[PDB]
């Protein structure tokens, strides 16, 4: 009924663990955070912001029609201040 | 005192099943719970109420149950004073101090039995007697609160009638249906379409003078438990034991909660329209009050006109010959309504007071009442489940309706599930077949 | 793709003149409107009568012109039918019929030209949404 | 005779009966053969019903033109709503028979008789006694056919809107209903896949589980199953190899080992989430309806921008804007 | 022709039905 | 027992727990995008 | 030897199992679910669905997805590094890539998760029956997942990973088709409706028929963890169910391998029809039924009824959900009932 590690109840009530974790955890979450915030996310995966759907006047979708032109396609949708 | 070697802790509150002092705590804290929320949802609700904005439309379900009793409203249901609903809060919420404090003294300090600490409160659950008087005390103060109700409308100020002769105003009952033909006739009464049973009841006559009969029936069957103890049937039929007692109030509970579904849900006197959403076929009805009001307006002749059925447009009439609404408002052709009412006629709606007698007043309340039908998302988003984003609303007759009939339900396998172990734990094999003695070894086979 | 002040630029008047709005007030009317409108006039409709819409286009044909800050404002006060030729401020919200529609009460002169200014503005984003009914959801 | 009555009671509360005709059997029995032969009747020779009360007869049974697919018991119609329509309440049969009178003859007697299956399922455990509870898993399926053949009728206002008795009728009864409610969008119908789906998962798992760790008592060229006698003392499978298995597939404390707590949660999944299903349709029954996201993610414009909600809203309005094509005349659909 | 197919299967089902209640084979207990 | 630190399991554990914080924190600023 | 030793070190029994199959399950299984997350807090479906599909841009736990490729891509595999691409991780993002990602790599995650149970109970020494019922799981995705799309124009008409992304590919089926009145798919949830019920009524059936071990009331310490006697009364059971319901089972090996034959035999079922919906091999119509439907205009059945459903179903959902196709259905021409 034991292996090896070390069991979970000792370490998550170890004083040494959340002098770890009171570190660790929260930077991980002001990182996730800096992310989305600083807007790199949105670079990072092409995600359009709230103003970046359409050009200005433009009420068309900027649908990929074609496979091998494609990101070159996709440029080129970028271009129209989309 | 009670650990593993009782219960498992998921069935903690079963450890005190004989611990009339411990259990005594439980009842008082809890009841304190409900206290503490009429009280602090009354002042929630206050505290966002909109005066000259619909109750409906503000997510209320408590102070439209002030208004009812008529406080602080006024004709056709106008908030005048919010006193009353501050007040109503306040008190709850401060009783709900005392309640709690008695709960947790009789939960941590206070005996733990009962028995000895006084014999007058403390009880056996087989003690047919004790059990019969303690029902006798409150059977009592269930009745005085039914009469407490007659006080406030007969006394004290009255209710809100929304069948009001000069349009819905609180008024004051002095004349409550008396006649017992008339008042226990609504329990012979059929619970499918047209005959309602109890939710059918449609003035406050027959409310308060039903309280009337309920306070005093109650009270008088309050006093007759003090001085009796279960026939000889009565011993033979039930079982006698502490959770058995439970599982017959649960299935209790577990009715009303179906009933009050019912209630909110269709009744429109002791559930104004003013106060709670238009009823579901209120709401159907006024559309066909609506564009049959605008149409005629357009030079159309709705008593003649015929729809893509050929069946009539505007109207047509029921199974039994009566003229009602066109369309699928054919099914709610048993509503009725202040509104609506003064537009028909001894054959249902007469087509000469919907030809030139249509108010004004009529046409904006149909067209309320349309725009307002019980329809809505949970994310309370207002109208059919392909409607946009706007109107925020879903009416409290639709929140109400949804949440007692759960909670109805749930009791009604909370029954089942006490009531079935009440019986095996008497018999004794709630906990297991007898490995010796298997029962079933005994029996002959039926291959 | 924002909602410049070039789009919140509306018609204020029959004479040509216009008025520039804002974010606070459009927002503003936004809300009003789904205070006071929304119940009837959701997405530029009309539940009680789908024959008359907020469609600008509509509103311009209207009798007086309702296209406009000025138009609309005026309706919200004294309401008529598309001919102008009957007033019916006693079966639709209006301020000389606040006693009647209590959500009127509060509705001052700002909030009415916020109103107006949202129903000018919206067929301006929406397009043929705002006019259309579930055809374009 | 030791007393006729007393005898009576004796036979009926018997438990050397072939069939445990108990207490709630004497309802049961004679009410469930009454919505059986009148199905049946109905199903195969039943003329046409006008469900819509807008004398448009709907025909579903076989004689009529159908076969087991699409064939169906018609709902009663919209122009009686929820009065009750007994046979004595109709000027003839040919008459009854056109406004869907067997209808409620069936699902009145039906959910009067299952009602009673459900207090027998307890009866006979009490006369055997063994612990109860075996009624209240029963309780969950129950639920839902009062859900689907009352609490929604009740709501809605019409047994017209009850679920039709058939299989294509029932996919009418979807289809519409996923249209009026966004059933997809709702908790208590995601519960109730869940329940489901890990239910049949749940069984496949105990089902695999056990049966692959059954103790060897049978030839190479021999069933399985005969490696098992009716009425035995000691288990057939070994419950602590099978925690090691599976206790290795995941981890170990993600593993039962109890096979008390272990069947306790085979019974406690689907009967729960069937039980939130079931008040899903009992909830929607007032219209309050499932999540509307319609046009919620909008650019900084108010462009509205579309999200598979959106997509769906598409295929429900289509639902809407087709169902019960000449019932309706008026813009919103109230009932 | 369909009705009747369909009835028959139907039919054929109810009689199966009885046989597997009322004709299974006796469950015997510990000696079998 | 002298138990040991680094294992397979903590290098399990970390590979789920390390993103989900991560995540948890990036979501939680969407909370405040606008327009 | 090396590899012995190799062997040694992952058939070494941890808190997490690695194993063989771990080289195969553990990447591809971290990957797909890491994918899913990723794409559905940040990748968008704007250049190939024109829709938002994560929390970056608003949507929430229901709406958010992982959508599709375009239906320019056609069966296209979609490497990162493939002519569409091009290397391009952001690109390769917005062309929905992470969808062809997370439904291979899922897929291998599968093969070495069944792999998993076959390895694991050949150590523990226990039969795989495990792994014959994990195969019902992997038809469907294979066959839902890879040949449905396979059949049809391109990926972008599979499923797409996400809740509300589901529902509309039920309502897709339904209204394209009629996939509710497939006989297939009616076994399909016979065997889950059925497979649930056998679910239910086993545990239930056990609970109340158990034995007394114990003198609490919670019945759940008084378990034996080491064999021994039954621990609920199967020959009680027996004669319950055969009194109420007139049959019962009496032979726990028999009613085990019962509790996976439906739900499984289901599912494989089920999947046959979806093979069958990717050549549009559908069982949408019965011919008997529309002759006399267009001869007969009074002649009306609920299946008749259904199909009227779907054409609204077709009409006003394919504009939007074909973006590719650039349809355009006048009002005019739009399938409507009276007033709605
Ligand atoms: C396993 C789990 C099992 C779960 C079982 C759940 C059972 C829930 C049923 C609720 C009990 C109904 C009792 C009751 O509240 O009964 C009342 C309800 C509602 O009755 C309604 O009563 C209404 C009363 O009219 C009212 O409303 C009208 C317009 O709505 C007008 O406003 C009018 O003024 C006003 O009086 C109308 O008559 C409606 O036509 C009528 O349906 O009965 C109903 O329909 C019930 C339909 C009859 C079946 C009940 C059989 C119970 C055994
Ligand atoms: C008058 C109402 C009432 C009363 C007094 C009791 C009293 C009792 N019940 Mg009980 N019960 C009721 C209604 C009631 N029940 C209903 C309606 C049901 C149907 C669901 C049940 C189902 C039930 C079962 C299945 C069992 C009991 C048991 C018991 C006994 C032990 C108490 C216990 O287990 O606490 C422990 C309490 C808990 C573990 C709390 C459970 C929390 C619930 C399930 C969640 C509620 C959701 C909540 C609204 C959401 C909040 C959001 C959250 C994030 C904060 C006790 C005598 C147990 C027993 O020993 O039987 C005799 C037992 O096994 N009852
Ligand atoms: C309505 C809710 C409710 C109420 C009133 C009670 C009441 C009670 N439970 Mg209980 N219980 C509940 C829900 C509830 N339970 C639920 C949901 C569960 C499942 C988790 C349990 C599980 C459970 C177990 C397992 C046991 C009890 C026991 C008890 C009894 C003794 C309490 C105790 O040990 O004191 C201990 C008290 C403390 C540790 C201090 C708590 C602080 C106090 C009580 C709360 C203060 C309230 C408020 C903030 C202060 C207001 C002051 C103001 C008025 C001035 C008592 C009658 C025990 C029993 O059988 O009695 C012998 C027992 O063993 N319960
Ligand atoms: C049961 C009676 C009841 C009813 C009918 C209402 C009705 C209402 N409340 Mg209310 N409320 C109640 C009890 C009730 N409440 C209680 C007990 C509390 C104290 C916590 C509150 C606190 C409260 C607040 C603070 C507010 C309301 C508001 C509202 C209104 C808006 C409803 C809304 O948006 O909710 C939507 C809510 C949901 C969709 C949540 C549903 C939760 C379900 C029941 C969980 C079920 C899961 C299940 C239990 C899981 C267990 C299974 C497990 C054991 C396996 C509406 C009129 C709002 C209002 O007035 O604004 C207009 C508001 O701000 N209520
Ligand atoms: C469910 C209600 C209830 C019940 C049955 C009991 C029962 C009991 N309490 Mg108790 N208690 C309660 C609520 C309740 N309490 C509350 C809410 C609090 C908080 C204030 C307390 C605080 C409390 C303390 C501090 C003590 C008790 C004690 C006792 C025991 C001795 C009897 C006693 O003190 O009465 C003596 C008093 C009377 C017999 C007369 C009281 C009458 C009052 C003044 C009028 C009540 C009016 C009522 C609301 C309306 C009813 C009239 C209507 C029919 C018209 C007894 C078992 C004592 C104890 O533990 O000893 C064993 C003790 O020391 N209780
Ligand atoms: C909720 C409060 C309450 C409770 C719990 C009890 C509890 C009890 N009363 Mg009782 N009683 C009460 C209020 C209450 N009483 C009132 C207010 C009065 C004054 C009228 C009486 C007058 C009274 C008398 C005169 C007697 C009792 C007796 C009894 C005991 C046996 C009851 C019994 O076997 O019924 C079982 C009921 C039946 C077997 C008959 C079933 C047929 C029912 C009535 C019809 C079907 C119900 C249906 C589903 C509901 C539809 C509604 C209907 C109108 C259509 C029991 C302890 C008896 C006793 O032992 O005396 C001490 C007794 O003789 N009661
Ligand atoms: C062992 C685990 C495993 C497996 C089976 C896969 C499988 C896959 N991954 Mg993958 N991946 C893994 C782990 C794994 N991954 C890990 C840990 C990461 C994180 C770094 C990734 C990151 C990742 C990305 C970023 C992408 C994939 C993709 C793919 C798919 C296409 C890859 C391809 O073309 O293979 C190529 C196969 C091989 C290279 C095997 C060659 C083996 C031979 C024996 C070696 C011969 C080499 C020699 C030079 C040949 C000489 C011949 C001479 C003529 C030149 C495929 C389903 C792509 C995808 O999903 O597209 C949609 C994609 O873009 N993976
Ligand atoms: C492929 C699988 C990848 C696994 C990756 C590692 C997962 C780590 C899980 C740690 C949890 C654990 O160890 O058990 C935590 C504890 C077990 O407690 C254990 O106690 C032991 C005593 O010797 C040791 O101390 C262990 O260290 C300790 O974990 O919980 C269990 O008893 C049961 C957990 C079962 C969880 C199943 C998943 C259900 C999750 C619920 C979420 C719904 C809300
Ligand atoms: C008119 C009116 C009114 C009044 C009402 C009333 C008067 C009521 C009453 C009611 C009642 C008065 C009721 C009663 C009931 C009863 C019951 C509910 C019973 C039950 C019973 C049971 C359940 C039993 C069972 C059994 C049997 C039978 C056999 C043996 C065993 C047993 C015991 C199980 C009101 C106020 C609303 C308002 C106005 C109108
Ligand atoms: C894509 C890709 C990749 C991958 C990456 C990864 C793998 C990531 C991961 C990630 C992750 C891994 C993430 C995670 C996340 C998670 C989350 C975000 C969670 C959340 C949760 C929650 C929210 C919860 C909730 C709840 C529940 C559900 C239960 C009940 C209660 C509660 C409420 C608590 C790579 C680079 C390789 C390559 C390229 C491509
Ligand atoms: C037994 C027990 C339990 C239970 C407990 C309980 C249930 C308690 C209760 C408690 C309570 C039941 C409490 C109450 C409280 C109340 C209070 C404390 C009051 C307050 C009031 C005030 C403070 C006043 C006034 C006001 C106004 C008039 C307005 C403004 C605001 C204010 C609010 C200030 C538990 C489960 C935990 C555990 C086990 C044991
Ligand atoms: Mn059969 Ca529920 Mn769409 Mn109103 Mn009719």
């Amino acid at each position: 009924g034991t292996t090896g590690e070390r069991p979970f109840s000792d370490i998550i009530t170890s004083v040494r663990y959340w002098v770890i974790h009171s570190i660790t955890i929260p930077a991980l979450f002001i990182a996730g955070w800096l992310f989305v915030s600083t807007g790199l996310a949105y670079d990072v995966f092409g995600t359009p912001r709230p103003d970046s759907y359409y050009a200005q006047e433009q009420r068309s979708i900027p649908l990929v029609t074609d496979r091998f032109e494609a990101k070159q396609q996709v440029e080129t949708f970028l271009e129209q201040l989309k | 005192d009670q650990e593993s070697s009782g219960f498992a802790w998921w069935a903690g509150n079963a450890r005190l099943i004989n611990l009339s002092g411990k259990l005594l705590g439980a009842h008082v804290a809890h009841a304190g719970l409900i206290v503490f929320w009429a009280g602090a949802m009354t002042l929630f609700e206050l505290a966002h109420f909109i005066p000259e904005k619909p109750m409906y439309e503000q997510g209320l379900i408590l102070i439209p149950h002030i208004a009812t009793l008529g406080w602080g409203v006024g004709p056709g249901g106008e908030v005048v004073d919010t006193f009353p609903f501050f007040v109503v809060g306040v008190v709850h919420l401060i009783s709900s101090a005392v309640l709690g404090f008695g709960g947790v003294y009789h939960a941590i300090r206070g005996p733990e039995t009962l028995e000895e600490y006084s014999s007058f409160f403390g009880y056996d659950w087989k003690d047919k007697n004790k059990m019969t008087t303690i029902l006798g005390f409150h059977l009592i103060v269930l009745g005085i609160g039914a009469l407490l109700l007659v006080a406030k409308a007969m006394f004290f100020g009255g209710l809100y009638d929304t069948w009001a002769p000069g349009g819905g105003d609180v008024r004051v009952i002095t004349n409550p249906t008396l006649d017992p033909r008339v008042i226990f006739g609504y329990l012979l009464k059929s619970p499918f379409g047209g005959e309602g049973w109890i939710v059918s009841v449609n003035n406050l006559e027959d409310v308060v003078g039903g309280h009337i009969w309920i306070g005093l029936i109650c009270i008088a069957g309050g006093i007759w438990h003090i001085l009796t103890t279960p026939f000889g049937w009565a011993r033979r039929a039930f079982i006698w034991s502490g959770e058995a007692y439970l599982s017959y109030s649960l299935g209790a509970l577990s009715m009303m909660g179906f009933i009050a579904t019912c209630f909110v849900w269709f009744n429109n006197t002791v559930y104004p329209s003013e106060f709670y959403g238009p009823t579901g076929p209120e709401a159907s009805q006024a559309q066909a009050m609506t564009f049959l009001i605008r149409d005629q307006k357009l030079g159309a002749n709705v008593g003649s006109a015929q729809g893509p059925t050929g069946l009539g447009k505007y109207l047509m009439r029921s199974p039994t010959g009566e003229i009602i609404f066109g369309g699928e408002t054919m099914r709610f052709w048993d509503f009725r309504g202040p509104w609506l009412e003064p537009l028909r006629g001894p054959n249902g709606l007469d087509l000469n007071k919907i030809k030139n007698d249509i108010q004004p007043w009529q046409e904006r309340r149909a067209a309320e009442y349309m725009t307002h039908a019980p329809l809505g998302s949970l994310n309370s988003v207002g109208g059919v489940a392909t409607e946009i984003n706007s109107v925020n609303f879903v009416s409290p007759r639709s929140w109400l309706a949804t949440s007692h009939f759960v909670l109805a339900f749930f009791f009604l396998v909370g029954h089942l599930w006490h009531a079935g172990r009440a019986r095996a734990a008497a018999a004794g094999f709630e906990k297991g077949i007898d490995r010796e003695s298997e029962p079933v070894l005994s029996m002959p086979s039926l291959d | 793709a924002e909602l410049t002040p070039e789009v919140l630029t509306v018609p204020l008047n029959s004479e040509g003149k216009t008025i520039t709005l804002t974010e606070k007030q459009y927002l503003e009317g936004k809300r009003l409107f789904q205070y006071a409108c929304a119940s009837c006039h959701v997405g530029g409709i009309t539940k009680t009568n789908p024959s008359l819409d907020l469609r600008t286009e509509t509103l311009a044909l209207a009798t007086p012109p309702r296209d406009n800050i000025e138009g609309l404002v005026d309706y919200m006060k004294n309401p008529t039918t598309y001919d102008g030729e009957q007033e019916i401020a006693e079966v639709h919200p209006s301020l000389r019929s606040a006693d009647i529609f209590p959500k009127m009460r509060n509705l001052t002169e700002k909030d009415l030209v916020a109103i107006a200014g949202h129903i000018l503005v919206e067929p301006k984003i929406l397009g043929d949404k705002w006019g259309g009914g579930k055809v374009y959801y | 005779s030791a007393n006729l009555w007393e005898r009576f009671c004796n036979w009926v509360t018997s438990t050397d009966n072939r069939l445990y005709v108990g207490w709630f059997g004497v309802i049961m029995i004679p009410t469930l053969l009454a919505a059986t032969i009148c199905f049946v009747i109905a199903f195969i020779a039943a003329p046409p019903v006008d469900i819509d009360g807008i004398r448009e007869p709907v025909s579903g049974s076989l004689l009529y033109g159908n076969n087991i697919i699409t064939g169906a018991v018609v709902p009663s119609s919209n122009a009686i709503g929820l009065h009750f329509y007994p046979i004595w309440e109709a000027a003839s049969l040919d008459e009854w028979l056109y406004n869907g009178g067997p209808y409620q003859l069936i699902i009145f007697h039906f959910l009067l008789g299952a009602s009673c299956y459900m207090g027998r399922q307890w009866e006979l455990s009490y006369r055997l006694g063994m612990r109860p509870w075996i009624c209240v898993a029963y309780s969950a399926p129950l639920a839902s056919a009062f859900a689907v053949f009352l609490i929604y009728p009740i709501g809605q206002g019409s047994f017209s809107d009850g679920m039709p008795l058939g299989i294509s009728g029932t996919f009418n009864f979807m289809i519409v209903f996923q249209a009026e409610h966004n059933i997809l969008m709702h908790p208590f119908h995601q519960l109730g896949v869940a329940g489901v789906f890990g239910g049949a998962l749940f069984c496949a798992m105990h089902g695999s589980l056990v049966t692959s760790s059954l103790i060897r008592e049978t030839t190479e060229t021999e069933s399985a199953n005969y490696g098992y006698k009716f009425g035995q003392e000691e288990e057939t499978y070994n419950i602590v190899a099978a925690h090691g298995y599976f206790g290795r597939l995941i981890f170990q404390y993600a593993s039962f080992n109890n096979s008390r707590s272990l069947h306790f949660f085979l019974a406690a999944w689907p009967v729960v989430g069937v039980w939130f299903t079931a008040l899903g349709i009992s909830t929607m029954a007032f219209n309050l309806n499932g999540f509307n996201f319609n046009h919620s993610v909008i650019d900084a414009k108010g462009n509205v921008i579309n999200t598979w909600a959106d997509i769906i809203n598409r295929a429900n309005l289509g639902m809407e804007v087709m169902h019960e094509r000449n019932a309706h005349n008026f813009p919103l659909d109230l009932a | 022709m369909e009705t009747i197919t369909y009835v028959f299967i139907f039919a054929c089902i109810i009689a199966l039905f009885f046989f597997a209640i009322f004709f299974r084979e006796p469950p015997r207990i510990t000696k079998k | 027992v002298s138990y040991p630190i680094f294992t397979v399991r903590w290098v399990a554990v970390h590979t789920l727990a390390v993103p989900t914080i991560f995540f948890l924190g990036a979501i939680a600023a969407m909370q405040f995008i606008q327009r | 030897g090396w590899f012995d030793i190799l062997d040694d070190w992952l058939k070494r029994d941890r808190f997490v199992f690695v194993g063989w199959s771990g080289i195969l399950l553990f990447p591809c299984a971290y990957l797909a679910l890491g994918g899913w997350l990723t794409g559905t807090t940040f990748v968008t479906s704007w250049y190939t669905h024109g829709l938002a599909s994560s929390y970056l841009e608003g949507c929430n736990f229901l709406t958010v997805a992982v959508s599709t490729p375009a239906n320019s891509m056609g069966h296209s595999l979609l490497l990162l590094w493939g002519p569409e691409a091009q290397g391009d991780f952001t690109r390769w993002c917005q062309l929905g890539g992470l969808w062809t990602f997370i439904a291979l790599h899922g897929a291998f995650g599968l093969i070495g998760f069944m792999l998993r149970q076959f390895e694991i109970a050949r150590l523990v020494g226990v039969r795989p029956y495990n792994a014959i019922a994990f195969s019902a799981p992997i038809a469907v995705f294979v066959s839902v997942f890879l040949i449905y799309p396979l059949g049809q124009s391109s990926w972008f008409f599979a499923p797409s990973f996400g809740v509300a992304a589901i529902f509309r590919f039920l309502l897709f089926f339904q209204g394209f088709h009629n996939w509710t009145l497939n006989p297939f798919h009616m076994m399909g949830v016979a065997g889950v409706l059925g497979g649930a019920l056998l679910c239910a009524i086993h545990g239930a059936t056990v609970e109340n028929t158990l034995f007394q071990d114990g003198e609490g009331a919670s019945t759940f310490r008084a378990f034996n963890p080491t064999q021994a006697e039954e621990t609920y009364s199967m020959v009680t059971a027996n004669r319950f169910w055969s009194q109420i319901f007139g049959i019962a089972f009496s032979n726990k090996r028999w009613l085990h391998f019962f509790m996976l034959f439906v739900p499984v035999t289901g599912l494989w079922m089920s999947a046959i029809g979806v093979v069958g919906l990717a050549l549009n091999l559908r069982s949408y119509d019965f011919i008997s039924q529309e002759i006399r439907a267009a001869e007969d205009p009074e002649f009306e059945t609920f299946y008749t009824k259904n199909l009227l459903l779907n054409e609204g179903i077709r009409a006003w959902m394919a504009p939007q959900d074909q973006p590719h196709e650039n349809f355009v259905f006048p009002e005019e021409v739009l399938p409507r009932g009276n007033a709605l």
